[PDB]
């Protein structure tokens, strides 16, 4: 119910080391591949932890 | 052993089947019936239904 | 023997570091992927190197 939300922004996004931080089992994208998230970019990304 | 779940070890097999026109010699348990002609029937040939 | 992140990388048609430069199928690949976990077997309390 008070979920945060940290801005990124003005930064080189590298998402291959996402998978040494957490042990999770793999991503569930929308839109768009996991894979294939280095090769393209965007304006504006958010990160909401709850 | 400490480690979670998404950076524990894990087995892997991969088989690889292989559909090419050669005679096939990896086949299943299903027994054979003797060939009949001149007949409208159903015939199995190693796997080709018709 | 992989690790758990890298399960999705053994499939036709994904990229990353297993896909890339360890093991790579192809596109039109025809076959079955088993896995399972093997925590109790390949893993040490002092390290499996």
């Amino acid at each position: 119910y008070a979920w945060n939300r940290k801005r990124i922004s003005n930064c080189v996004a590298d998402y291959s080391v996402i998978y040494n931080f957490a042990p999770f089992f793999a991503f569930k994208c929308y839109g768009v591949s996991p894979t294939k998230l280095n090769d393209l970019c965007f304006t504006n990304v958010y990160a909401d932890s709850f | 052993p400490t480690y979670g779940v998404g950076h524990q070890p894990y087995r892997v097999v991969v088989l690889s089947f292989e559909l090419l026109h050669a005679p096939a010699t990896v086949c299943g348990p299903k027994k054979s019936t003797n060939l009949v002609k001149n007949k409208c029937v159903n015939f199995n040939f190693n796997g080709l239904t018709g | 023997v992989i690790r758990g992140n890298e399960v999705s990388q053994i499939a036709p048609g994904q990229t990353g570091n297993i896909a890339d430069y360890n093991y790579k199928l192809p596109d039109d690949f025809t076959g079955c992927v088993i896995a399972w976990n093997s925590n109790k077997l390949d893993s040490k309390p002092s390290g499996n190197y």
